[PDB]
RNA sequence: UGUAACGGUACAAGCUGUAAACAAAGG
RNA sequence: UGGUUCGAAAAAAAAAUAAAAAAAAAGA
RNA sequence: AGGUAUGCAGUAAAA
RNA sequence: AAAGGAAAGGUUAACCGCUAUUUAAACACAAAAAA
């Protein structure tokens, strides 16, 4: 090389305004593949089904679409 | 690093003569740490030297089995 | 003055034994929600 | 990844971000920046914590072992 | 990125020594200056009322003084004209400024009317005469004056070097053991005379010893300072006004020419 | 030379005698005049506290 | 993450518990694990509130436990992992002391960690040199003078409890003898101030030939 | 009268106790010495040096400065010297006594002059300084001169243990001396320093303004 | 872009010159905080414009116009005297929450109008049942900051919260106590009632920052009872920290006062907190300027001019004096003028009065000078000088300061006028004198 | 809706929301 | 001592953050 | 030659 | 000569803006309407 030896930069502000939460959302990219961290829109099924001998009156199944005061 | 992200394995791929050892460094940490003790009246390096069971009240030791 | 209330009597506090640190330790039923009612 | 969540690093915060970076934790303001980098503090918006007085209070954290039998025979008494 | 500023400036500064005493002498004896004299004296005009009005109603006087030669221009204050010159004088003066102004005025808006252009003749040159009797050319800085005086100089600067006072009679609980030359300026641009400079040492260079560490070897004014620099018998008050054409020094006498002055 | 100095020193500064010194030529080492510019920076920053 | 304190609480769920630390902490001063919402304001209210305390001063920091690999033991998964939780150490100083036995760790395990005794000797961590700002009594303003054991009011509250002469506190085995003031000395064995004394002789002004090759 | 309270008649007391403390101190070292112990003792301080104190303000001799060391030089007031408390001190401590008996001994009767305080100060025996021959002599300077550079060198392991030498027999430190005595040509008993007694008992001291508003910079 | 290279030298030099005036401005700037405090809790939620109409006002408007002027600094002697003279109409129809609020706007501005305060007093002292805690601290402290004392009025609103402790603010019950001990307004029985109920204030309901306004000199002096002292000595060691130098000032005034006037509560203090009081008096406690007053520079001169040496407006201990002699140190002088007394009295006041006794009683020879007598002598210097000798040539002051004749407010105005002429007419003939006026023009 | 961050819980791929696994016996 | 905050100057947005919770009748 | 300590608007001049 | 800073803030001036405004902190002190 020459001089003193330069490579790709570690940059906290860069990284995070160009690949972060909201850099990535406003990507244009497959958004149906899973990110562990990061946007994406793979899924899940929820709270899965109550077995037959736990108690309904702590079964728990909704969060928003219930809000109350 | 503790979390063994870094790379530092690869050199210790490879054999070595030896290592520093920083003894003058290391000695004076000791040394201050031992002043920080013995202001107090603790010897920590008699302490520390001492065998198992080893009971010496004072600054005491073989010479005081010898000449007593 | 009442700082000390956070340690008095505990396993942590420096100026009592150990059977008295086990004799402040031992304790009874929590308050049930059919006597709270009353109060 | 060598920046960002990945690693077990998580979220971000000022204590691994340089100097600029304002995150806080979740308290609650108390004032206002003034236009010269000061910040005035209103003492007024101070939570006002509502403690009783606890002198001479004969209840205690836990309640007696025979509190239950005592109970429990007062109401199989009516019970019955 | 970063946000640090201030005592964490991240400017990566050079710290050798000679190179911000190169620094020193361009910050301070290079530094340059947009505005005029004139500028500083209506900075100065509350102070200096009577100048800035002569300088502003006397026709002539602030195109000689806005020029580019590079000039000095001793001021003085209206207290300094008050306490020196005469009643009648300052009087006089007040009201033919005065006078000047209220014909500007008239533009703005027999023998008695033709007077009236002899009179303004005569006292704009009288006015022009005194105001340039202060404007000298070159410019002359304040520590200049005071190295052409001596001052700095060993062989001369004795006398204003190791003042010293009867300590006990002022710091008294610290001393139980005692408690038992003339440098001449071009003449003003009005007059031919040279004007006389030098130098004195003010009343708070004896006190030094008492709270520095020194050295040694085996009415009076209020100004600050160790060394007071005197002009034509005018004290400085406040040197090195500094401007894009020369430099303002605040005075406390008027310089009147000789001309001006009565003989008896 | 330089070790036995600094050791004979600190013998006496060790044993308490009184704190003298080598008065003879000691040789300039350096070039630049730092006591006195950095002097003039703190004349400087005091004039600007006032 | 924790609820925001309303305006009035009624029924406060924050714990305030102590915390063992394995550094110094002075006498009038103990380290407490706080939810990390709360204001120092808030701290101090709750502590004279709900015990009395008399706080004169509340110090706060922020924990975050660090990144832990777990690689040691058979059939490790090399996941990454958080011992404890993130919380506010709060360090309130207050008018009467605290037990240095409830507020600081101990050992007879490893000898070295005894705090309580190394105290500020020592720092407990990768700190090489302490740093440590000038004291109150060092500061002018509301600092001592170093004269005033000379005047009259503090010699007369003296009595025969307190000798003022700071000559009485010179440490034997430390100081110097006095050397001759007109022979070659250093100035940092006895003096210990920023002058010079008048009792010293003329000394001497060397300024710097640069050019000698110009004379 | 001359003296308006109780409380004014203690404040000059303990004024001047603390001001003869000083001077004796001094006079016997400031330091080091057995005889400054026993002076900074809390007991002598509060008997001896008490009474004495007490006996000088009587007397008025209310001396400041440089000047006060005649005090110091004084004999023990004989009222101090009769004083049952001074009498009990000495029987209890041994060093109590021997500092009062060398005080009553090595004292200058005329202050109850110069000759007799040089005679007192020799019988004090205070340790003096003095400068060593080793911090007189030299040793080679760098840059070295080419043959004392190549005697070391051939000679490393004799002449490198102790390179002190006499004045004039170190060249390199010889040609700078001769250097420097041409540039200035061009140009044109030893007693331990102290600093002068800064205490005093004198109403011009007592009653002079503290200064402590005024910003003195030189504290002492 | 690129600079002509002398340019870019002036201008890095500039930077660097801009650098090391920053590092030079903040070296100073120990006690500068970036985070302040500001007290908004006492502004009303109501609106007023302060210049309306007098006549259209009451209680409630002209209490908030009279607050909301005193917090903005509208001293204005015309807006003023309509409040004085529309409150005097008003008199009737206010209620304590209103006449505090009065009282504070006027004792903050340090609006000297005693006819209303006077006019206003009664109605306080009929109403005093129904006062708060505010109300009353608020008229007491007034009243001391203005000089206007009514020993009977304050004694009545201190019973007040005395009755009313269970309802004071602690801060209120210990600016009431200082108020009287400052305004000396309480007899034996009643300081010591005052001094029990502060003693349990102070253990059980004030903290560092409530507790360290107890501190003050005047009343440990005259006021306090022996365990109150103790207790208020013994804590003022553990709250030093929270303090600034007023605190520090008065706590080290108290210690001088108890050590030199009760030796006994001072033995019967310990040994630690006697040493944390020695260590005290060696600290550099921050005062703030001082300079000689009109009246104190007229008396500088009348004694130089007899010639006499002397100092002026110097610290001793922990006091401040305003004419230090030099030959003989011990003598000293103080210049009282119209605020050392109580308005329309030459009774002194009770800080002065212990000055006065701990001087004494410390050596000092004590001369007093009264401005009341200063001013018959108009602008004569050989009668000031025969005045300054003859009080020379007689003894000094006693340990205790007495009081002078009695006055009237006619006679305190008509000699404030006369006070006024002559500084006019003694700066007019200095200022005169200074200037030489001997450069005479020919341009006419 | 779904998911996640922190916090509590056996310091957890489970459960759970500062009431952080439980109220079912109230003018 | 810095960040924050005003300016430069920016939705040119650092997910789990704020002077930033429905915004004056606030009960002094 | 960024902003310094009652704080929001707001015009001019400038080491 | 290649032709180089002015936004916010401080200073001075001007000012019929405003609690979006300096403690219900304190020291000092011959000091002030109308009549």
């Amino acid at each position: 090389w020459k001089g003193n030896w330069k490579g790709p930069q570690r940059n906290k502000w860069k990284w995070y305004h160009r690949h972060g939460y909201w850099a990535t959302r406003k990507k244009l990219i497959d958004f149906t593949k899973y990110r562990r961290y990061g946007y994406h829109e793979r899924r899940g099924l929820g709270k899965p089904r109550m077995q037959f001998w736990e108690d309904p009156s702590h079964h728990k199944r909704l969060k928003k679409s219930i809000r109350f005061w | 690093n503790k979390v063994r992200t870094d790379k530092k394995e690869r050199k210790r791929a490879f054999p070595q003569r030896g290592f520093w050892k920083k003894q003058n460094f290391l000695q004076v940490k000791n040394n201050t740490v031992r002043l920080a003790f013995a202001v107090q009246g603790v010897d920590l390096l008699k302490l520390k030297r001492l065998r198992w069971g080893e009971v010496r009240k004072g600054n005491t030791g073989w010479w005081t089995d010898d000449y007593r | 003055r009442g700082i000390d209330e956070l340690w008095k009597g505990s396993y942590l506090d420096p100026t009592i034994g150990a059977k008295q640190k086990e004799a402040n330790a031992v304790a009874g039923d929590a308050w049930p929600a059919c006597l709270l009612r009353m109060k | 990844a060598k920046v960002g969540p990945s690693k077990g690093r998580g979220p971000l915060l000022a204590k691994f971000a340089p100097v600029g970076f304002k995150k806080g934790f979740g308290a609650i303001g108390l004032g206002r920046h003034t236009k010269k980098g000061f910040f005035i503090i209103n003492t007024m918006l101070v939570p006002m914590f509502k403690v009783p007085d606890l002198s001479n209070c004969k209840l205690k954290c836990y309640v007696a072992p025979d509190t239950y039998r005592i109970v429990q025979q007062s109401f199989n008494k009516r019970e019955l | 990125w970063t946000r640090a500023s201030g005592m964490r400036n991240p400017v990566k500064w050079t710290r050798d020594w000679e190179v911000l005493n190169r620094k020193v002498y361009f910050a301070f004896d290079e530094r340059e200056i947009r505005r005029s004299m004139l500028d500083a004296v209506s900075a100065h005009r509350k102070t200096a009322s009577l100048f800035h009005r002569m300088i502003n109603a006397v026709p002539g006087v602030a195109h000689a003084m806005s020029l580019p030669g590079p000039h000095t221009f001793f001021l003085p204050s209206d207290k300094a004209c008050r306490d020196h010159l005469s009643p009648d004088s300052l009087h006089a003066l007040t009201e033919r400024v005065a006078f000047l102004e209220e014909q500007q005025r008239q533009r703005v808006g027999g023998g008695t009317a033709a007077a009236i252009a002899d009179r303004v003749a005569k006292t704009t040159e009288q006015l022009r005469t005194f105001v340039l009797a202060h404007l000298i050319p070159g410019e002359w800085r304040m520590k200049t004056l005071l190295l052409a005086c001596g001052a700095g100089d060993p062989r001369r600067n004795g006398s204003l070097r190791y003042q010293d006072t009867d300590r006990e009679l002022f710091a008294p609980v610290m001393y139980a053991s005692r408690l038992g030359s003339v440098f001449l300026l071009p003449p003003p641009q009005s007059t031919d005379e040279p004007l006389p400079v030098w130098v004195q040492a003010s009343r708070y260079a004896a006190f030094l010893p008492i709270t520095t560490s020194t050295n040694f070897p085996r009415r009076r004014s209020t100004v600050g300072g160790a060394l007071h620099l005197w002009v034509g018998g005018a004290l400085v008050t406040k040197g090195d006004l500094r401007a894009h054409n020369g430099v303002v020094h605040m005075i406390d006498k008027p310089l009147i020419p000789v001309q001006l002055l009565a003989s008896p | 030379i330089v070790r036995i100095r600094k050791r004979y020193m600190g013998q006496r500064i060790e044993a308490g005698l009184p704190p003298y010194v080598w008065g003879g030529p000691w040789p300039q080492w350096g070039r630049k005049r730092s006591l006195f510019i950095r002097g003039e920076m703190y004349r400087r920053m005091l004039i600007y506290s006032f | 993450t924790p609820p925001k304190t309303p305006r009035n609480v009624f029924f406060p769920w924050q714990v305030f518990s102590v915390h063992r630390t394995g550094a110094f902490l002075e006498r009038r001063r103990v380290a407490l694990k706080v939810p990390v919402n709360l204001t120092k304001f808030e701290i101090q209210s709750y502590l004279e509130k709900i015990y009395g305390a008399r706080v004169l001063k509340v110090s706060t920091l922020i924990v975050v436990p660090r990144r832990r690999r777990d690689i040691f033991g058979p059939r490790p998964s090399m996941r990454y992992y958080r011992v404890g939780c993130t919380f506010k150490k709060a360090i309130v100083t207050l008018e009467d002391g605290v037990p240095d036995a409830v507020k600081m760790l101990r050992s007879s395990i490893e000898l070295a960690k005894n705090p309580d005794i190394t105290k500020h000797n020592l720092t407990y961590s990768g700190r090489v040199r302490a740093f440590k700002p000038p004291s109150a009594a060092q500061r002018w303003e509301m600092g001592e003078s170093k004269y005033a054991w000379r005047l009259p009011i503090p010699n007369l509250l003296a009595g025969d409890e307190m000798q003022l002469n700071p000559a009485l506190r010179i440490d034997e085995s430390t100081t110097q003898m006095f050397p001759d003031f007109s022979k070659p000395f250093f100035h940092n064995a006895h003096f210990n101030f920023s002058w010079k004394p008048e009792e010293v002789p003329f000394q001497q002004t060397v300024k710097l030939d640069i050019t000698p090759w110009r004379r | 009268d001359r003296f308006r309270s109780a409380v004014h008649r203690e404040m000059i007391v303990a004024m001047t106790r603390t001001h003869l403390q000083n001077l004796l101190l001094k006079r016997f070292g400031t330091f080091k010495t057995q005889e400054c112990r026993i002076l900074a003792s809390p007991a002598f301080s509060a008997v001896v040096l008490k009474a004495w104190a007490s006996a000088v303000v009587d007397a008025n001799l209310r001396l400041d400065g440089e000047g006060a060391m005649r005090l110091a030089y004084a004999p023990p007031p004989p009222a101090v010297l009769s004083d049952p408390k001074v009498k009990e001190l000495v029987a209890s401590d041994p060093e109590a006594a021997w500092m009062l008996k060398k005080l009553s001994c090595q004292s200058v009767a005329s202050f109850a002059a110069l000759e007799e305080v040089v005679r007192v100060k020799q019988k004090d025996n205070v340790p003096q300084p003095h400068f060593p021959s080793v911090l007189k002599m030299d040793h080679p300077q760098f840059p070295y001169e080419p043959h004392e550079l190549e005697k070391m060198r051939d000679l490393y392991g004799v002449l490198l243990k102790w390179p002190y030498r006499e004045q004039g027999q170190v060249a390199s430190v010889a040609a700078r001396r001769a250097s420097l005595e041409s540039k200035r040509e061009e140009r044109l008993t030893e007693v331990a320093g102290q600093l002068k007694v800064t205490t005093g008992c004198s109403d011009s001291y007592v009653y002079a303004p503290s200064e402590m508003e005024t910003g003195l910079y030189r504290e002492h | 872009g690129i600079l002509r290279p002398r340019e870019r030298l002036l201008l890095n030099a500039l930077k660097k010159e801009a650098d090391i005036r920053y590092r030079g401005r903040r070296m100073h700037k120990r006690f500068r905080s970036w985070a302040q405090q500001r007290v908004r809790h006492y502004w009303l939620p109501q609106k007023v414009c302060v210049t309306s109409d007098p006549q259209l006002m009451d209680g409630s408007y002209i209490a908030a116009c009279v607050q909301k002027a005193a917090t903005l600094r509208k001293h204005d002697l015309q807006l003023w005297h309509g409040f004085s003279k529309r409150i005097l109409e008003l008199a009737d129809s206010l209620t304590p929450q209103q006449m505090g609020y009065i009282f504070y706007g006027y004792g903050k501005s340090l609006f000297r109008h005693e006819e209303l305060y006077r006019g206003l007093l009664p109605f306080v002292a009929e109403a005093l049942p129904e006062f708060h805690s505010h109300a009353l601290m608020t008229v007491a402290w007034a009243l001391e900051r203005v000089r206007v004392n009514d020993r009977a009025v304050v004694a009545q609103i201190a019973e007040e919260a005395l009755a009313k402790k269970d309802l004071m603010r602690p801060a209120d019950f210990i600016k009431i106590v200082n108020c009287v001990a400052r305004m000396g307004a309480a007899p034996p029985s009643l300081a010591a009632a005052l001094s029990a109920e502060l003693m349990r204030v102070l253990d059980e309901k004030c903290n560092a920052l409530l507790f360290r306004g107890a501190v003050d000199h005047v009343a440990v002096a005259t006021l306090y009872s022996d365990p109150l002292r103790l207790y208020l000595l013994e804590r003022f060691t553990k709250t030093a920290i929270c303090c600034r130098p007023m605190h520090y000032q008065k706590a080290f005034q108290s210690a001088v006062a108890i050590r030199v006037l009760h030796p006994p509560v001072w033995q019967q203090l310990s040994k630690a907190v006697r040493n944390f009081y020695i260590r005290l008096s060696l600290r550099r406690i921050p005062q703030r300027a001082r300079r000689p007053s009109p009246l104190h520079w007229d008396v500088s001169n009348a004694l130089a001019k007899l010639g006499v040496f002397h100092r002026n407006t110097f610290q001793w201990g922990c006091f401040w004096i305003d004419i230090g002699e030099i030959d003989d140190r011990r003598q000293c002088w103080f210049v009282d003028g119209p605020s050392d007394f109580y308005s329309s009295t030459n009774e002194y006041t009770e800080a002065n009065k212990l000055q006065h006794r701990i001087l004494s009683e410390l050596g000092w020879n004590i001369r007093r000078v009264r401005w009341n007598d200063w001013v018959q002598l108009g602008t004569d210097m050989d009668a000031k000088v025969e005045y300054l000798r003859k009080l020379r040539e007689r003894p000094p002051w006693p340990a205790i300061l007495t009081d002078g004749p009695s006055s009237s407010r006619q006679e305190m105005v008509a000699n404030l006028r006369s006070a006024r002429d002559v500084q006019r007419a003694l700066k007019e003939r200095r200022e005169k004198n200074r200037q030489p006026h001997s450069l005479v023009m020919n341009l006419g």
